[PDB]
């Protein structure tokens, strides 16, 4: 229910983008989404100097655009390794949505670190026992609502931080807190089903 | 890539090769087996010239008797530069192929001004001005007389050239004129001398029309051109155009004040020296009476005033005693001026034939032809023998004589025009003398007749048979090249229909309607708000275009287009046009929409080329037909009307239509270049004035898209623009719009290719 | 002193932590704040117009945005404005001049040169003001058998296995339905007893009101407090691992910080739980945190101790 006035600025977002995403490590990898629906945008600044910095940066851009071709998101999506695409119809927007879903390959330049992650358990406590302590969730006193005293949750193994929600990385310590299904379900991308042959049914003398 | 084209191996410098490329090596080499002319059509952006050069190279390599030297004609230095890095890039793929260094040596060749290393030439803004200040620095009398004193002005770059410089020639290989320059820095020598001696040893010469097509500067270049030279022309839909204008004369005014001034100041020169010696004058005249001969070939320096548009049989015959004493010539000159004046003093317009006129003038001021003949010759003794410098102010009367000389020589085909009122402005006297001449053909007459063959193609040439009409002739091959492509690249649409259903056109009783205008601003308008930021307008005229856009001003439409996309319009002055071009460019690569408004006669249409990103979209606002005001235009349709039974409007249609075309026709760079043409204009609805369209635009001209409105245009607009913009691979024109080394083996594509082209 | 003022002013509840840090003397208020550390248009003149409203009202609306927009883009109206306002005339009598001026009223081939050239000029002074590896795994099995450890599983005996599976072959090869078998009125009922509330399939039972057992007051403090005490251990951990020797001095300031917090704000809590006798061990959880945090601080001192050894 907004209002849409104006026209964009991709030179601030991105700006914003990359500020956000400086402080990432390099073993993660960043990626950006744009749906640009006007073919012009104002620029305070060169956005030359950007692309550069964003390339220095190891930035991945991919861009869609609604009503044509732009040579400079073009450009820009071609040299920070993203792709560049132009919506047909809705359903041309749902597939290429469903195709950028999917994690892109990784380039040469992507690091290879040996994260270290916590997989704490869903501990609940029962009032009937003495060791019942309700505490509030760390993620639910940001919000300005009450948070609420749950009796138990999940844990954080290294630093006692209590969160009702996974996966979530522990604000603390900075530790990821994830689950075994959660790794698990990514598995599919390691190995792909491979399509299988197609061969008519009058063709096909076998089972039916 | 090596192609085996009717036995001939040909070295492509890329891995793959259209089929129309291929269509048209097999084309140009049996034009080559008939060593006789030949007029072929290809679309641009399809590496014409890639396979021209290499074919020559193959054609040179495999018989350099058959082609001892390659002649290529342009238009703008650009169109000179990218053909020297093509044809560079082309030599090292053969060298890289070979592994050696081929003996090839290719030149281009240009003006002065862009050849020049003296400082004190450097800094000034005209090439007259450098000429001038070239010829005071380098003239042989004060070269002479430098010899004996240092302290006397002089050019370093000519005379070591030619102390040094003649001995050496260049060694194999292709120069660029910045190449050009370095070496000459290098050297201490002048590129322009260097490469005029280098023309003979180059085995290709690139230069632009002016160079040869001008019968004033042809013999600065055939002069050192064999009977088997083959000259190509490169875009020479407007040859016809450049031809008249080099023959055509114009004289003001001011220009006759001037001329009387010049005329004054050089009787008082040569009455100064008579007094301070007379012998010049007497050495002058022995000079013209044993044969002019003896100073003409004995001093190749002395070209800067060169007027070889006579006849080689005129030059044999002697200037008549009558005029032969340097105060006679004065006097005759006087007296032509005078009489030149009292003419022009007509209050109206008057329509002469050079035959008329010439016996007027005999009758009036006792002027017989055989002794105007030779007007140039004595003005260019006279001019040689005074050691004048500055020639720059004498200019006016060189071109009275060139003018007398053409007169006295030139009849058929040539027409005066004395105008003493603007056609623009009536209320201010503006005396105007035309000696416009409709015979272009004379011209390149020559250049049929002296050369071996002679290679005209371009991008506009829809009517196959006018252009042996207009240049007189009857080439071997006419030949048009269908385009294949397997991504339709060009959308090209005609609009005559207003968003008020109101009939758009373009004819000066509809170009004043505020209803056009209108209906204009809003078409721009949903472009800019649909279209990419690539949006360029051609108009009919300037005051018309200047008129649409105050109108779109003053209705406030322009200023929604300007809050769309940034608005550049070109003017007049080419300083500030270049300047508003290059904010276009910068703007279109900016990311924010820039919309070039220009004129299909201006700077823009002549000498611009677009990118992909640049030619998005193209509008041509109605057909661009010549203000028909102009009696030289009026004259011309006559004369080729009872010369060649081609009726007016026909002739101002095919004007209009390959104007049109090459203002189009530079949006498309090849098959990844697709862009958006619109023909706003119901006019060509016509079938007369659509079947004037260039067969590869013409045949994509759906006849759904004939005569839409502004919204069905949008709503093409679009769907062409999301159909074109999805991710395409080159691998799919493989075998369909693009040929490999494989594809080329298979006779099926060798019959596909025969298909493709046909001729007329 | 002022700028840091109006940010305490914006969260009362970072003012209430900046005053239980700062003035209790937790911690310093340089440390704490050490923790705590527009494109251009072509529109801006057609779109921006004088607004009339209902009775002659002239809205101008000049806000500072559109004025420096028309300043980046024409330097000449800045000039005038230096050289003009306030002395010379007011801002209103400068604006009311431009709107009535040939400049803004640019609306005849002079009148057309002109209006091309302004438009040439504007859009050359926006532009001049714009600028101011493929994967082979070793041991696939591991994703046969992953994060799933160990199980109990276990091989039967000898070829009697096989036996046993031709007797259940031969026990079902002739079998027929039964439906009085399938169920009894005493399995029945111990089904039911096993359902019913209170037995061993309903684990546990109703619990108690823990909301109603802590005053809203005390939830309050006991978030701000996990809020404060969550910061704190946050910048703890962000040092470690410690790796510089500043970071070691950092991490015992920290440590200094929250012994300082949970002395001046845990402990009169505490009292505060135990005053009222509340059976909820809510400090338990802050008590386990702070300890772990001890603890783990303590082990990599000792690590450092013995690396030097
Ligand atoms: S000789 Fe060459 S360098 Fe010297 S003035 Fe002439 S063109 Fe320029
Ligand atoms: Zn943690």
């Amino acid at each position: 229910d907004m209002t849409c006035h104006g026209e964009p600025s991709l030179y601030n977002s991105l700006s914003i983008a990359m500020q956000t995403l400086k402080h990432m490590p390099g073993h993660t990898s960043r990626e950006v989404l744009i749906i640009f629906s006007s073919l012009t945008t104002c620029d305070p600044s060169n956005i030359y100097d950007l692309i550069k910095t964003l390339k220095a940066a190891k930035i991945r851009v991919s861009v869609i655009g609604l009503s044509a071709e732009v040579r400079v998101c073009t450009v820009l999506a071609r040299e920070t390794g993203g792709t560049y695409h132009v919506i047909l119809d809705e359903s041309h927007y749902k597939e290429l949505l469903t195709h950028h879903v999917s994690p892109p390959p990784a380039s040469s330049s992507s690091e290879c670190s040996l994260i270290r992650m916590g997989f704490p358990q869903h501990t609940i406590a029962s009032l009937s026992d003495q060791d019942a302590k309700p505490s509030f969730s760390m993620a639910h006193l940001d919000g300005n609502t009450e948070p609420g005293l749950t009796l138990g949750g999940y844990f954080c193994p290294q630093c006692r931080a209590k969160y009702c929600e996974l996966p979530v990385e522990c604000k603390i310590c900075g530790l990821t807190l994830v689950s075994a299904p959660h790794l698990a379900r990514s598995y599919h991308h390691l190995f792909p089903l491979d399509a299988f042959q197609e061969i008519p049914l009058e063709e096909y003398n076998g089972e039916r | 890539m090596k192609l085996n084209v009717d036995g001939l191996l040909v070295y492509f410098p890329y891995d793959y090769i259209y089929p129309e490329q291929f269509s048209y090596m097999r084309e140009l080499k049996r034009t080559l087996d008939a060593k006789g002319h030949g007029v072929l059509e290809m679309p641009s952006g399809t590496g014409k010239t890639v396979s021209l050069l290499a074919l020559i190279m193959a054609y040179q390599r495999a018989y350099p008797l058959e082609v001892t030297k390659l002649i290529y004609c342009s238009r703008t230095v650009p169109e000179i530069e990218k053909v020297i890095e093509e044809l560079r890039k082309l030599l090292n793929f053969y060298e890289k192929q070979e592994g050696e260094k081929l003996p090839f040596l290719g030149l281009a060749l240009s003006s002065r001004k862009n050849l020049c290393i003296h400082p004190e030439v450097t800094p000034l803004r005209f090439g007259k001005d450098v000429d001038g200040k070239c010829h005071s620095l380098t003239a042989s009398y004060v070269r002479a007389q430098y010899q004996h004193d240092t302290s006397l002005p002089h050019c370093r770059f000519y005379e070591e050239f030619d102390a040094h410089g003649r001995e050496v020639p260049l060694p194999a290989g292709i120069y660029n004129l910045d190449d050009l320059k370095a070496l000459g820095r290098r050297q201490g020598w002048c590129p322009y001398f260097l490469a005029r001696y280098s023309i003979l040893h180059a085995n290709v010469v690139v230069y632009s029309y002016h160079y040869l097509l001008d019968p004033k500067i042809a013999d600065l270049v055939s002069k050192e051109l064999a009977r088997k030279a083959v000259v190509v022309f490169d875009e020479a839909h407007n040859i016809d155009n450049v031809c008249i204008d080099s023959m055509s004369v114009n004289l003001t005014r001011r220009t006759l004040d001037r001329c009387q001034g010049n005329l004054e100041t050089l009787q008082k020169t040569v009455l100064r020296i008579k007094e301070t010696d007379e012998q010049r004058l007497r050495d002058e005249y022995r000079r013209l009476v044993e044969g002019l001969r003896e100073a003409s070939a004995a001093r190749e320096t002395d070209a800067h005033l060169a007027n070889p548009v006579l006849p080689d049989e005129v030059l044999q015959e002697a200037v008549p005693g009558s005029i032969r004493t340097a105060e006679h010539f004065l006097g005759f000159l006087r007296r032509l001026l005078e009489y030149v004046k009292w003419r022009l003093r007509v209050q109206h317009v008057v329509q002469e034939s050079p035959p008329a006129f010439l016996s007027g003038l005999a009758q009036r001021v006792c002027i017989q032809r055989k002794p105007l003949r030779f007007c140039a010759e004595r003005l260019r003794s006279l001019l040689h023998t005074l050691e004048i410098t500055d020639l720059a102010d004498f200019s006016p009367l060189t071109l009275l004589a060139n003018f007398a000389t053409l007169v006295s020589t030139y009849a058929k085909g040539f027409t005066i025009i004395i105008e003493p009122f603007d056609d623009r402005t009536p209320t201010i006297a503006n005396p105007i003398l035309h000696f416009s001449c409709m015979d272009a053909s004379l011209a390149i007459k020559p250049v049929f007749e002296r050369f071996q063959s002679v290679i005209i193609t371009s991008g506009t040439l829809s009517p196959l048979d006018i252009y042996p009409k207009i240049l007189d002739f009857h080439p071997v091959t006419m030949a048009t090249f269908t385009m294949t492509l397997a991504r339709v690249c060009l959308c090209p649409m005609i609009i005559g229909r207003g968003n008020d259903q109101v009939a758009i056109s373009s004819k000066f009783e509809t170009r004043e309607d505020i209803a056009v205008i209108r209906n204009y601003g809003n078409l721009l308008l949903e472009m800019s708000a649909v279209v990419p930021d690539g949006i360029v307008a051609f108009f009919t005229s300037y005051q018309y275009m200047e008129s649409t856009v105050a109108s779109w001003y003053e209705q406030g439409i322009l200023e929604n287009i300007q809050r769309n996309k940034l608005l550049f319009i070109e003017t007049q002055d080419g300083a500030e046009t270049s300047v508003a071009l290059e904010k276009y460019q910068e703007a279109c690569e900016n990311g924010r929409g820039a919309i070039l408004l220009s004129v299909a006669r201006g700077k823009v249409s002549e000498g611009i080329d677009f990118v992909h990103h640049y030619g998005r979209a193209v509008i041509m606002f109605g057909v661009p037909y010549v203000y028909t005001q102009s009696r030289i235009l009026k004259a011309r349709l006559e004369y080729l009307r009872d010369q060649f039974q081609i009726r007016e409007n026909d002739f101002l249609t095919f004007d209009a239509m390959r104007h049109a075309a090459q203002c189009v026709g530079r949006a498309i760079r090849g098959k990844t270049d697709y862009g958006l043409m619109v023909f706003a204009d119901k006019r060509f609805a016509r079938g007369d004035k659509r079947g004037k369209l260039p067969r590869w635009i013409q045949e994509h001209l759906t006849d759904a898209n004939l005569n839409l409105t502004v919204d069905e245009g949008v709503q093409v607009a679009k769907y062409f623009l999301r159909q074109m913009a999805q991710p395409f691979h080159r691998e799919d024109q493989l075998g369909l719009s693009l040929l490999s080394l494989e594809q080329l083996e298979s006779e099926e594509t060798l019959k596909r290719i025969e298909q493709i082209a046909q001729q007329l | 002193l002022e700028e840091k003022n109006r940010m305490l002013q914006e969260d009362p509840v970072l003012f209430q932590l900046y005053k239980d840090l700062v003035v209790s003397q937790v911690i310093s208020a340089e440390e704490f704040w050490a923790n705590r550390l527009v494109g251009i248009s072509a529109a801006f003149l057609a779109d921006v117009r004088p607004q009339t409203d209902g009775c002659n009202g002239l809205r101008y609306n000049l806000t500072s945005d559109i004025i420096e927009s028309i300043f980046r883009t024409y330097p000449a109206v800045k000039m005038k404005y230096a050289e003009n306002v306030p002395h010379n005339m007011t801002e209103k009598e400068f604006w009311t001049r431009f709107f009535q001026s040939h400049y803004f009223h640019r609306d005849k081939e002079n009148s057309n040169a002109a209006i091309i050239k302004r438009f040439n000029h504007h859009s050359a002074m926006v532009l001049a003001a714009g600028l101011r590896i493929a994967l082979n795994l070793k041991k696939s099995d591991r994703y046969y058998h992953g994060p799933t450890p160990i199980q109990s599983l276990q091989y039967a005996t000898s070829q009697d296995i096989i036996n046993s599976f031709q007797s259940i072959r031969q026990e079902m090869e002739a079998y027929t339905p039964k439906l009085t078998q399938v169920l009894s009125s005493s399995a029945a009922s111990s089904t039911i007893t096993a359902l019913s509330p209170g037995g061993a399939l309903m684990q546990g039972g109703t619990q108690q009101a823990i909301n109603q057992m802590v005053p809203n007051d005390i939830q309050s403090e006991l978030k701000h407090l996990y809020v404060a005490v969550g910061e704190l251990l946050r910048h703890f951990w962000s040092c470690f691992p410690v790796n510089t020797p500043f970071l070691e001095e950092k991490v015992v300031k920290m440590k200094s910080n929250l012994e300082r917090f949970q002395v001046t704000k845990l402990c009169p809590f505490q009292e505060k739980i135990r005053r009222q006798y509340l059976s909820t061990n809510l400090v338990s959880h802050i008590e386990e945190m702070l300890q772990t945090a001890y603890n783990k601080l303590h082990t990599w001192q000792s690590r450092r101790l013995m690396k030097k050894t």
